[PDB]
RNA sequence: AAACUGCGAAUGGCUCAUUAAAUCAGUUAUGGUUCCUUUGGUCGCUCGACUUGGAUAACUGUGGUAAUUCUAGAGCUAAUACAUGCCGACGGGCGCUGACCCCCUUCGCGGGGGGGAUGCGUGCAUUUAUCAGUGGUGACUCUAGAUAACCUCGGGCCGAUCGCACGCCCGGCGGCGACGACCCAUUCGAACGUCUGCCCUAUCAACUUUCGAUGGUAGUCGCCGUGCCUACCAUGGUGACCACGGGUGACGGGGAAUCAGGGUUCGAUUCCGGAGAGGGAGCCUGAGAAACGGCUACCACAUCCAAGGAAGGCAGCAGGCGCGCAAAUU
């Protein structure tokens, strides 16, 4: 799965913007590529499109389908999940605990 | 609290409705006295 | 301004607080509360300015946050709480109890009382309305909304309320002959029997008040409280008894006391 | 006479479609010791701004002035003459304000000269903050 | 933005003002809702003081009343017939306050027939063939039928209503402000109101 | 610690450019509105789960851009964030419905007087209509009551919240608070209205008006009152008691100087009120902003640049340049 990365001027991709160049977009809370400072702040940023060209720095790639081969950096070492569940219901679902 | 206050007012309001009816009936007894005077 | 003011300038402060004009730029802006800005005496001003327990405002923080100051029955940890008229300030560890009643000169006196007296206060009713299901509600001068009052209580009366419960005991009808503390205008702090309420429909109703020495004056109704039935008050009065002896009388009574006491 | 305008004309309070087998009129006392005229109670007209048969409430100030112009629909111009004290010269100057005032058709017998009494109410229009309360005809004018 | 300012306007005298201040917020205007007939699209606003206001943009149902004999029922609005504001807000099917609208009658007809037990509208010869409300025109005891007959002494309807009920389409007047409250409520026209508005429909139409 | 959350950042401070019935002042109104907060009410009133669901940040890891308080993908993980929702009180009332039923009168038909299952609906707030006229006003189309309905999916409430001290009770009951919450009231205001009051100018005498001028009627918009705005109307409105236009080295006032008594001049300047943040304009959030130590353009000016782009607003405190007769410490 191609999750999208950075333009070669550094500007991040924008999930579903449907161009191949950079757009100036009036971004807000609950958007990609924008963290607001004041409550309600709404700045105009440069974001690169979703159509992948030879005009990129880095693509972000998430491998869904596990294939034939082992691959030396990815699938060799496993890092265990740093934190376990905290909420009682999530612990109850994980360990398959009953409700008594 | 809502129940006790409601009853406690209802008894006080009842008492002041008897005071009001005694004042009413005195002024209508004064109408019967203005016919007698 | 594009929203509510949070400061109060010392020179803009109400005159009766008797803050100077050299300690700071600001006065304490009273916290929003039962009493108006221009009529309330904030707690800090009752602690560091009048009783003089504290020196600074950080001292008043160190007294009020220890949960000692109990303004009319309930502990207050707000240094700028608006304590106002008739409110009872109970400092428990000294065993002292104060009622905020106006001196005959505009300012609030420090008037100590018995703890037996401190258990009740007296509240002027502002208006009566009938609540959500025929329930008579009753708003006072310190906004103590009371549901199911006695039906013979009318708009401008007073009600002797018990602080530990918050229920009415007895009520004084606004009638001619009843005592009156005047709580506004030039006649602020004056005490006397109500003589003639003169009705002005659409305008303000003036109310004449005869003094104990016979020096009759008048006030706008809104500035008038009732403290007693006929001549007998339901509080303890501050010394002077709300007469306002004149500047000539004050002068020779200072001269007399200054020589006689020594 | 009435229902000249595009919309139907009725008092919003009184309901006139009770089932049968004259329209009853809503009116109120204005207060401040002013008698509502018989015309307001008797009348057939509808005026939302009338202080006897409309949605308007009279409070605050009660003024008076001589009627100047009765030109436009349901409102008049009064002219309030007063004497402004200039202190240097220890003298007065004759000034006047002429306010637009709404004139309810309960007052029909009004001539340009009659001393009209007016009461402050909510802004009816851009310039009008006064409805007429009573009319005293000019001193002598009967014939 | 779209402002509600007294100060942009010429003085009583005819002389024009200068602005001493720039446009304030509390002098909001907002664009007209211009609500239509159709399936419910009600947008919410946030207004002065953190309160809500319900922009109707499409609205069909309306809690209309039938004042003559007290009943009021949620009814489908079918047409805008007349507006005393503009002649265009009838052409452009825009619901506003004091619109004259054709609404359904069947909730009112079902009520009238389930209270007075009299077939209302309904041409002679044309029976109710499926046998639904033929059951609800008969089948009482002694003293319940007596109660209905004592009540039936006061069941004469007007000639205009009786004609409108036949088409299944009453004329009603919007008393709500759909742009503000988000409801298309009101009352059914009766008497000299309905005579006036039927003459105005007849005046513009023909 | 960090981070999410909450609250504040709309106060304070500065300056006086604009503004001449405006601002402002005294004086009323809000029975025409809005209001975070505090304060007091209210918070089993609706008759119909021993606690639920999906995240996301901090953290770890992989980065990209010359550059920003730029941020991307990945792996976890909370809530008084974001949603979702019961049990209880709770058993029954009260309105219609109306099967059924008992009695009294008429020999009988009929007329009355009682119980009556099932079903419908039900509280406060919402919107519309109708009826009667608890407490209140100088006056309400007030508050409260009754009826009939409605109740927005961009959604009113009815507590899935957290702490101290622990108890009583053959598992059930409770204390002291914290936070939350619809609505009423209160405080803090704000907003728009009433009355009266302003410097010079006539080499400014007629002005305003179918690109709203004054008014009517009905809407739209707005927190609400209003030509605020639309549509159709009517032809108004103001002026020699100086309108209208122009000017002002004009923010208004409390005040200042001078001073026999009258006056004259000043008030940018520490308190009140207003206005603006280089000039105009538009708006997000919020109780409150048309905010600028917020954002979005345009205009003017100007910074950084690997020349692709990014960042700016001292009429805050210092300080610098410039301007000047003229004003202080980074």
């Amino acid at each position: 799965r191609i999750s999208g990365g950075n333009d070669k001027q550094g500007f991040p991709m924008k999930q579903g913007v449907l161009t191949h160049g950079r757009v100036r977009l009036l971004l807000s809370k609950g958007h990609s590529c924008y963290r607001p400072r004041r409550t309600g702040e709404r700045k105009r940023k440069s974001v690169r499109g979703c159509i992948v060209d030879a005009n990129l720095s880095v693509l972000n790639l998430v491998i869904v389908k596990k294939g034939e081969k082992d691959i030396p950096g990815l699938t060799d070492t496993t890092v265990p999940r740093r934190l376990g569940p905290k909420r009682a219901s999530r612990i109850r679902k994980l360990f398959n605990l009953s409700k008594e | 609290k809502n129940k006790e206050e409601a009853a406690e007012y209802a008894k006080l309001l009842a008492k002041r409705m008897k005071e009001a009816k005694e004042k009413r009936q005195e002024q209508i007894a004064k109408r019967r006295r203005l016919s007698s005077l | 301004a594009r929203g509510p003011k949070k400061h109060l300038k010392r020179v803009a402060a109400p005159k009766h607080w008797m803050l100077d004009k050299l300690t700071s730029v600001f006065a304490p802006r009273p916290s929003t509360g039962p009493h108006k800005l221009r009529e309330c005496l904030p707690l800090i001003i009752f602690l560091r300015n009048k009783l003089k327990y504290a020196l600074t405002g950080d001292e008043v923080k160190k007294i009020c946050m220890q949960r000692f100051i109990k303004i009319d029955g309930k502990v207050r940890a707000d240094i700028t709480y608006p304590a106002g008229f008739m409110d009872v300030i109970s400092i428990d560890k000294t065993g002292e109890n104060f009622r905020l009643i106006y001196d005959t000169k505009g300012r609030f006196a420090v008037h100590r009382i018995t703890p037996e007296e401190a258990k009740y206060k007296l509240c002027k009713v502002r208006k009566i309305f009938v609540g959500t299901k025929g329930i008579p509600h009753l708003v006072t001068h310190d906004a103590r909304t009371i549901r199911y009052p006695d039906p013979l209580i009318k708009m401008n009366d007073t009600i002797q309320i018990d602080l530990e419960t918050g229920k009415i005991t007895d009520f004084i009808k606004f009638d001619t002959g009843n005592l009156c503390m005047v709580t506004g205008g030039a006649n602020l702090g004056r005490i006397g029997v109500i003589t003639n309420r003169e009705r002005h429909p659409g305008s303000f109703d003036v109310v004449h008040v005869k003094d104990a020495n016979g020096n009759s004056f008048a006030t706008r109704l809104s500035n008038i409280f009732v403290i007693g039935k006929g001549n007998k008050p339901w509080i303890s009065l501050p010394r002077g008894k709300g007469i306002r002896l004149t500047i000539a009388e004050e002068r020779d009574k200072r001269l007399a006391a200054k020589q006689s006491s020594g | 006479d009435i229902q000249t305008e595009r919309a139907y004309q009725k008092q919003p309070t009184i309901f006139q479609n009770k089932k049968r087998v004259k329209l009853p009129r809503y009116y109120k006392n204005i207060g401040l010791g002013f008698k509502t005229p018989k015309e307001a109670i008797e009348g057939t007209y509808i005026d939302k701004k009338c202080p006897f048969t409309g949605n308007v409430s009279i409070r605050g100030r009660i003024l008076s002035g001589v009627v100047t112009k009765m030109k436009m629909q349901r409102t008049i111009v009064i002219r309030r003459d007063y004497l402004h004290y200039i202190r240097k010269y220890n003298r007065f100057e004759k000034r006047h304000k002429n306010m637009s005032v709404h004139l309810s058709p309960c007052f029909r017998d009004v001539q340009i000269g009659d001393i009209v009494t007016v009461g402050e109410c909510r802004p009816l229009s851009k310039t009008v903050r006064f409805n007429v309360l009573k009319v005293t005809k000019a001193a002598g004018t009967k014939k | 933005g779209i402002s509600r300012d007294n100060w942009h306007k010429r003085r009583k005298t005819g002389g024009k003002r200068k602005p001493y201040h720039k446009k304030r917020k509390y002098e909001l205007g907002r664009p007209a809702a211009n609500t239509k007939i159709g399936p419910r699209r009600i947008h919410t606003v946030r207004v002065r003081g953190g309160n809500k206001k319900y922009r109707a943009l499409r609205l069909d149902v309306g809690n209309f009343s039938w004042g003559s004999e007290c009943c009021t029922r949620k009814t489908r609005i079918i047409d805008v017939v007349y507006n005393a504001s503009n002649n265009e807000l009838v052409r452009t099917k825009t619901l506003v306050k004091n619109c004259i609208v054709l609404i359904d009658s069947t909730p009112y007809r079902q009520w009238y027939e389930s209270h007075y037990a009299l077939p209302l509208g309904r041409k002679k010869g044309a029976k109710l063939t499926p046998e639904e409300e033929e059951i609800l025109n008969k089948k009482r005891s002694k003293k319940i039928q007596k109660k209905y007959d004592e009540r039936k002494k006061n069941a004469k309807i007007s000639s205009l209503l009786e004609e409108q009920f036949q088409q299944g389409k009453l004329l009603a007047c919007i008393a709500s402000r759909p742009g503000q409250c988000g409801r298309a409520d009101g009352y059914v026209l009766e008497g000299k109101e309905l005579e006036f508005y039927l003459r105005k429909i007849k005046a513009r139409k023909g």
